[PDB]
């Protein structure tokens, strides 16, 4: 499923942290504000409205059952706009269940509009040359970035499975 | 690995705190294992940050943690 791949490769905090490019995050990826926002009052305003209910500390703190309810429609989000994308939608509706995983793992951490980058294996995706798929998603700078992950997920648009994941 | 008391810990501790954990954890299985790895699993850890591995180290009885290096860096 959707959720334990994505909680393996994101992680599950309660709390806020801030990612790499200092946006606070919580849950299993669930971005609160997409600004490097460090101020508490505001994260705690925004993230309130989210889960409807209001947080309070320093940071503060969601119940398990709150991060599921941010993962669950934040992956209906993604997976609502990578069928309707014009580029990427078509690749999805071609490929097999493991590979549109794949590509909705990507989406998740980088965006539809991240995803639609990816010309070359995209293209490479709807013709059915997984080598150069493969190729093309290892020779990106999101594989020199985040190289697990990006292994684990070039290695899904090859061989059409999940054992990069164990399954 | 799973580890009652560190996956609640690390689900709410203080970023810092976790991440120093985290980095340590998984930097003495890259020297126990594989030392070689230790300038990749730097690197990977800088561009691609260190929290989400609190799950797999952690909260997850499946993981087998000597499986983090691959985890980061990719198949080995």
């Amino acid at each position: 499923s959707m959720a334990e791949m994505l909680r393996r490769d994101e992680g599950l905090r309660l709390k806020v942290y801030w990612d790499t490019e200092g946006y606070p995050t919580i849950g299993i990826g669930h971005l609160i504000m997409k600004q490097p926002v460090r101020d508490m009052a505001q994260i705690n305003k925004v993230l309130s409205k989210q889960v409807g209910r209001e947080i309070t500390g320093n940071p503060g703190s969601i119940t398990m059952e709150e991060a599921t309810t941010l993962f669950e429609r934040d992956l209906a989000d993604m997976q609502r706009d990578i069928k309707s994308h014009s580029k990427v939608g078509p690749v999805w509706q071609a490929v097999n269940r493991s590979r549109q995983m794949a590509l909705e793992n990507m989406a998740f951490q980088m965006g539809v509009g991240g995803v639609a980058k990816f010309n070359t294996m995209l293209t490479a995706m709807l013709a059915g040359d997984w080598e150069k798929a493969y190729k093309a998603g290892r020779d990106s700078l999101w594989y020199q970035q985040t190289k697990g992950r990006a292994s684990r997920v070039t290695m899904i648009i090859l061989t059409g499975n999940l054992e990069s994941y164990g399954v | 690995g799973y580890d009652k008391d560190l996956c609640e810990w690390s689900m709410t501790a203080d970023q810092t705190e976790v991440e120093t954990q985290i980095e340590a954890d998984i930097m003495n299985i890259v020297k126990r294992d594989r030392p070689e790895m230790k300038a990749e699993v730097q690197k990977q850890l800088k561009s691609g940050g260190v929290m989400q591995y609190n799950y797999v180290l952690y909260c997850d009885k499946n993981f087998n943690n000597k499986n983090i290096i691959a985890e980061v860096v990719g198949e080995l």
